[PDB]
């Protein structure tokens, strides 16, 4: 229950 | 629904070619890399398990991304937006209950706004000229399964697993069409669990022999061999659950006999 | 944009906005314009639309309605369709006392099934065939239309949206609560529509799930495990249902000669695996003598 995430420099 | 097996298969074989994205497309994109693509798809995989979407939606989404990044140069900050927006699209196309947009904002951890997602939605739509009904590695596998003597969830599962593995690796698999990648997978997945092989009624239906598959087949095997050692594992963890019969733990062959 | 269209009357209103008769000021072409209301912060482009377009875009056939242009204007969407005179439910209301010439029936249905067989072979389910949704023209063509609820299926099929087909044309496998369905459901509907063309009044007009089953039952006979292996195991099946028996079709459908009856029932099969299909139907003996007579409007 934990997939949100910011992949790169924005 | 055998009434239109072939009629569909044929249509599909012809649609991929249309909805095929440009091979070294990443090579002209000045600020992104095949590497960051994977971090991107790898995530979507992860988004797909959380929100309880269908494998289809992954494959759809990946392909909208590939197609779109085949024409619009996008910067680092934005790759995630493009990919969120396509997930959304594959959702609206394929799920009975698409996740909502705020839920899609949430998984980017509030990076982009609502507007932004929705605004890209469109662009993706415009750029894709609304042609969202793509064949997928999934579609074909699904069909090929039907020639299964006899059916076996493991083989089915591994087949998927593999197939999905290729979403992540822009090089080579951007080389291959889904029908082949699906050919490459189903066999691989067979021989492994049952030491059988590409059944002859699919030579007949798809006209792809062992040989013709090889070059996909070789790559697909590496990719399988080195799967416990790849930078992105979200698929691998996925095919650890009982859902998929624990297939990612199966240990692949060590030589393809091809 | 629409700078180039003039709205004429409002023909029809549906789903997400309206539907207008429109003429193209440069070319004269009379078109139908379905506006689709968007709005940022809402769900974006709604998915009837997404499906409506992508699927329609790939369906090119004399008897499928033709999308011309989709006009993306930031704030709304407009689907540009060729215009067609009227839907099949007016034409039928308009001949309640006249009737429909057998060879117009015979023909309309040929056409219909031609459209559907292209649909199916192109892995699209229509999922809402009914008269309001089939459009005809002066010249005696007829085209599947309103793809609002269409979707791309797979092989084999997955579980889809169960809330489906207008009560009256809803095949039983859907009624009796099924987890899987397919093309067959498109053919229940023509099936019905067929008959509706023959008698100029609805085959099975129900006003809830139960009634619509019952009416079906009192016509094709309560079904059992011999005419449709699996029935008594489908989720919403009740042992209590009554066991009516079959009427002879010469009651159901009195003008239909020998060969229509035949197809009508192969269309109206209980067992979906067995219920006839398109391209199959087309080759049926009903249709050996087909032509293209022009409708009296």
């Amino acid at each position: 229950g934990s997939a949100k995430r910011r992949l790169f420099g924005e | 629904v055998p009434d239109y097996h072939e009629d569909i298969h044929t249509y599909l074989r012809e649609m991929e070619v249309k909805c095929k994205p440009k091979v070294g497309y990443m090579k002209k994109q000045p600020d992104i890399t095949n590497s960051m693509r994977a971090i991107l798809v790898d995530w979507l995989v992860e988004v797909g398990e959380e929100y309880k979407l269908q494998n289809e939606t992954l494959h759809l989404a990946v392909n909208y991304i590939d197609r779109f990044l085949s024409s619009m140069s996008v910067l680092r900050g934005k790759l995630q937006l493009v990919g969120t927006a396509a997930m959304l699209l594959a959702s609206k196309f394929e799920e009975i209950y698409p996740p909502e947009v705020a839920e899609f904002v949430y998984i980017t951890d509030d990076t982009y706004t609502k507007k932004q997602v929705l605004r890209m939605e469109h662009l993706v739509l415009k750029v894709l000229t609304f042609d969202l009904a793509a064949p997928t590695v999934n579609q074909f596998l699904t069909q090929y399964f039907l020639h299964q003597q006899p059916a076996n969830c493991k083989v089915e599962s591994l087949a998927m697993f593999l197939g999905e593995l290729s979403l992540i690796d822009a090089d080579p698999y951007l080389k291959y069409l889904p029908s082949v990648i699906a050919g490459a997978a189903f066999h691989l997945a067979l021989y492994t669990v049952t030491g059988q092989s590409w059944p002859e009624s699919l030579i007949r239906k798809t006209g792809y022999t062992l040989e013709s598959l090889k070059p996909c087949l070789m790559d697909l095997h590496q990719t399988y061999l080195k799967a416990p050692q790849h930078a992105q594992q979200s698929i691998r963890e996925k095919y650890k659950n009982s859902k998929y019969h624990g297939v990612s733990l199966l240990n692949p062959p060590e030589t393809l006999n091809l | 944009s629409m700078e180039n269209f003039q709205k004429v009357e409002k023909i029809g209103e549906g789903t997400y906005g309206v539907v207008y008769k429109a003429r193209n000021k440069l070319t004269g072409e009379v078109v139908a314009l379905k506006k689709i209301r968007l709005d940022t912060e809402t769900e974006g482009v709604p998915s009837t639309a997404i499906r409506e377009i992508s699927l329609l875009k790939e369906l090119n056939h004399p008897n499928i309605v033709k999308l011309l242009d989709v006009i993306h204007t930031e704030n709304k969407l407009y689907l540009v369709f060729e215009f067609l005179h009227q839907d099949l439910k007016k034409f039928m209301d308009a001949s309640a006392l006249t009737g429909i010439p057998l060879p117009l029936i015979k023909s309309y249905l040929f056409q219909l099934l031609q459209g559907l067989a292209f649909c199916h072979s192109h892995r699209v389910l229509h999922r809402d065939l009914k008269p309001q949704n089939l459009l005809i023209n002066t010249e005696g063509a007829i085209k599947l239309a309103d793809f609002g609820l269409a979707r791309a299926f797979g092989v084999p099929v997955r579980t889809y949206t169960h809330e489906v087909v207008t009560l009256w044309y809803r095949a039983p496998e859907i009624l009796l609560g099924c987890k899987y369905y397919s093309t067959a459901v498109d053919i229940w509907s023509l099936g019905c529509i067929f008959a509706e063309m023959v008698t100029r009044r609805a085959l099975f007009p129900g006003d809830s799930e139960i009634d619509q089953l019952f009416r079906i039952f009192r016509t094709l006979g309560t079904p059992d495990e011999v005419v449709w292996p699996g029935v008594t195991s489908m989720p919403d099946y009740k042992p209590s249902f009554p066991k009516w028996a079959r009427q002879d079709f010469s009651k159901v459908v009195p003008p239909l000669d020998e060969d229509g009856r035949s197809l009508l029932s192969q269309m109206l099969h209980y067992d979906p695996n067995k219920r006839i299909s398109a391209k199959a139907a087309l080759a049926h003996p009903f249709f050996q003598d087909v032509t293209k007579p022009v409708p009296h409007l």
